[PDB]
């Protein structure tokens, strides 16, 4: 399937 | 006994032909957005294939 890799990372 | 009168009757019949086709991706059903899961499932790639 069309898998999109994460670009950035956020922490809340 | 000899029949003298007859009656014409039409009946119906319901019989399936095919079914809905579905596909199941092993890597997406077991893992999805992980790397260690894929690395551990690579050893079980024969079952998914």
């Amino acid at each position: 399937n069309f898998r999109v890799q994460p670009t950035e990372s956020i922490v809340r | 006994a000899i029949p003298t009168n007859f009656t014409i009757s039409v009946t119906t019949e319901i019989l399936p032909v095919s079914m809905t086709k579905t596909s199941v991706d092993c890597t997406m059903y077991i893992c999805g957005d992980s790397t260690e899961c894929s690395n551990l499932l690579l050893q079980y790639g024969s079952f998914c294939t």
